[PDB]
């Protein structure tokens, strides 16, 4: 969270593994693995999204068979912001892997094309 | 006791090597045709006959493989012009990989994907596969869906899905093509790849299919009928 | 010797016990991996709720081919498993299909009651594995098996749902050749009951309810039945599954498929 | 410092982290009974399901009197845990209410958090204890306070619904003597949360959950919010619920009761 010192407000961030319909409001979404963060004590959170899968290796394409999840982010509560402060602030999302992410059978890729 | 019944284990079960697929490539000038100046060719067992009947005595397996590709050549003219001894360059593609488009595009470039190269008339090739199933065993007869229509759906064809189908592409494509450009004189080849399973564990035997096969599929249509007469009290 | 035969809160007495096949040799447990480095504990109603439910009851004639279901799609009606089902991503289980058939002295003909692993069953339109979710699933009122195929050639409004014939099991196998599934015999001469118990046979370690159906039980009468000279006879039977041993994991929303 | 509190698979952080209420002083936890004989083990959801579930989102304005929930009433439309409360006849749970409400450095103002056992309201009509089922118990939406006492005149069509006074807190007692129970005190100068630990307080060991209510929670602006220099500000409040602990016993049939 990249806002001004004054500002505040809770941020309710949710996954929730396949096989139901994607969390639309925050009152079906609460009920997956989620973490409420705070945005006044601290200014970053850290979700670590766990290995549930019924097979061992997942893919690296679009396939139904083998779906990941859903990330959402609701509002916990409305964002207080005082007068003389900016009313639109920014955030800035990331991604890693921890200590036990594996790969296997290497291929090409489709991020380059040499146009000949 | 004192008779070997070494001749009827699994890994001895499965030790022929049968076809599972022809490949036609041809090498001729570009026509405005369906030109098969390089094929393609689904990773698939249940092409043919002898080799898918022998795997469906058992639902669950896992095992190595060891393919090998046999390729003949021919000409198309009486006293056709001789030609120079031919390169094929076989090229297997992962699930996910891009697929080639022309004879010669920037993916024929086998910087990833494993490819062989097979100078024609010496000793076959042989390679071999290790197992390459993401589950404990590879599934025969998969029975439920991989997509499940919800209530909340829009329309019919967002929760469609096909019956007894884990994926869409199982193991991806060979895609063989001739190396050499293109002559005036044209040269017809069959690449046949043959298939010899090792290290065969099986799991849950199931009895065999005794009508004959239709489609990718466990369905039937026709010759519904395969026990022949034969008398009730007659030796 | 009579069994007295307790899962849970029910029980299931009997007035005649002989065997109970336990199939492929393996009373069904947890997972067992001591190469586990997660100790923490999943979400198993297993502290009462190992209880015997009971399907529909199906009237077994003179002339009726047979019956088919599938497992856990049969659960799903009933039950506070029907209700874990939906609201976990994934989970396993173990079963003890119990069928009751009873008849008196003069009654004959015997069933045959089976377990097939992985029942995958063949469709009727030529359009190849073209079946609807709905059809392909039809509950705990199961399926019935026909005498000769006969495909559908409404083409506007394709049926798609299956049609099995009898003596090709719906598989394509022969009859006399699906005695390698574990199975059991009700011979209405000696005996009148018929428990098999299933364990956990998947390719992974655990796996989806929604969408997968490990076990399929079909009911095959092997003799016609016939009572002492009339040619209107009906006898019920009742279909009895106990899931045994059930553990699930990873919690969402719940999902409604619809069912037309 | 900064409390990283969780239960279950959900987390609850902070950015202030000053003190947990543990409600008589007491952590909660299962049936301790040494000299128990029974060694048979009850239906609990306690593997993965202790999680915390969100009501809805209250706004508390410049004039607004306050807000009030009843236990388990306000769990009983989301999460499996509504689902085991109606199959199961009996059951106990432990609680911990989690309200936070965040504000600016220059709001003031400051909530008081209760929780009340056994927290018995008062109707309106002069019939005495004269209120239905579905008015007594709104759920997660909950119910508001009023200024003034005022009874209701239809004779034909009673309301048979509640009508609290908040200084006299609904029951009759006044608001400052209201502090005997366990309590915290959202200031908003310091504080921006309020966690309160529920132990099982009830005269049974084990009791229903469909008609009795144990905890009542009950929020009272002990200060009225002001901002800057505005007549109209509106800071939103949420309230969070982790059934901690819980065992149900005693399967039946499934009840829905008629909410109108």
């Amino acid at each position: 969270f990249c806002g001004s010192m004054m500002a505040t407000g809770k941020i309710l961030v949710a996954y929730a593994p396949p096989g139901a319909q994607p969390p639309t409001s925050r009152k079906e979404a609460m009920l997956g693995t989620h973490v409420i963060w705070d945005l006044g004590l601290q200014s970053s959170c850290t979700m670590v999204v766990p290995w549930i899968s019924n097979v061992t290796y997942r893919q690296t394409t679009q396939d139904s068979f083998t779906e990941g999840g859903y990330i959402s982010m609701f509002y916990q509560t409305r964002i207080v912001v005082p007068l003389s402060t900016p009313k639109s602030m920014s955030m800035l999302g990331f991604v890693s892997a921890c200590n036990d992410f594996s790969v296997r059978l290497l291929r090409d890729t489709t991020h380059i094309s040499q146009s000949a | 006791q004192r008779r070997s019944r070494s001749e009827s284990t699994i890994e001895s079960f499965f030790a022929r090597g049968a076809c599972v697929a022809i490949i036609e490539v041809d090498n001729e000038e570009p026509t405005t045709r369906a030109q098969k100046l390089f094929a393609m060719w689904r990773i698939t067992y249940k092409d043919t006959v002898q080799l898918r009947r022998k795997l469906e005595f058992f639902t669950y397996s896992r095992f190595d493989m060891e393919l090998t590709f046999v390729v003949t050549a021919n000409f198309t003219n009486t006293n056709n012009g001789h030609a120079l001894n031919q390169v094929y360059q076989i090229m297997y593609i992962p699930p996910g990989a891009p697929t080639p488009k022309s004879w010669d595009d920037y993916t024929w470039q086998t910087s990833s994907n494993p490819s062989i190269f097979y100078t024609y008339g010496a000793a076959p090739a042989r390679i071999s596969v290790p197992y390459v199933g993401l589950a404990n065993a590879y599934s025969h007869f998969y029975d439920g869906f991989a997509k499940v229509p919800l209530k909340t759906d829009a329309n019919d064809q967002i929760g469609d899905s096909l019956y007894s189908a884990m994926t869409v592409d199982d193991f991806g494509v060979l895609a063989i093509r001739v190396v050499n450009d293109h002559n005036p004189t044209k040269v017809t080849s069959k690449v046949r790849i043959y298939m010899k399973p090792k290290h065969v564990r099986v799991w849950c035997p199931r009895p065999p299919r005794a009508v004959p096969y239709y489609g990718p599929g466990v369905d039937y249509k026709d010759n519904l009928n395969p026990l022949s007469e034969k008398g009730l009290t007659t030796y | 010797r009579v069994l007295q035969l307790t899962i849970g809160n029910s029980t299931i007495t009997t007035q005649e016990a002989a065997n109970s096949v336990v199939a492929y040799g393996r009373w069904p447990e947890f997972i067992r991996d001591d190469e586990a480095n997660p100790v923490d504990q999943p979400t198993e109603p297993d502290v009462a709720t190992c209880r015997f439910y009971t399907l529909d009851t199906v009237m077994w004639g003179k002339e009726s081919k047979g019956w088919w279901w599938k497992l856990p799609d049969a659960l799903r009606d009933m039950g506070l498993f029907g209700q874990n089902m939906y609201y976990h991503y994934l989970g396993r289980s173990g079963y003890t299909v119990h069928v009751q058939c009873n008849a008196s002295k003069f009654h004959q003909g015997a069933l045959g009651v089976f377990a097939i692993p992985e029942y995958c069953l063949a469709g009727d339109s030529d359009k190849q594995r073209y079946t609807s979710y709905a059809n392909a699933n039809p509950g705990e009122k199961g399926g019935k098996f026909y005498s000769q195929f006969n495909r559908d050639t409404a083409v506007t409004s394709p049926k798609r749902e299956f049609c099995p014939v009898d003596y090709l099991l719906g598989c394509g196998v022969l009859l006399g050749n699906a005695f390698v599934y574990p199975h059991q015999i009700i011979n209405l001469r000696t005996n009148n009951s018929a428990t098999i118990v299933l364990p956990y046979v998947n390719a992974m370690a655990i796996d989806s309810m929604v969408k997968h159906n490990n076990w399929g039980i079909a009911i095959l009468p092997l003799s016609p039945l016939d009572f002492a000279q009339e040619s209107s006879v009906e006898i019920p039977i009742t279909v009895t599954i106990a899931p045994m041993c059930s553990e699930f994991n990873g919690l969402r929303n719940v999902t409604a498929p619809k069912f037309q």
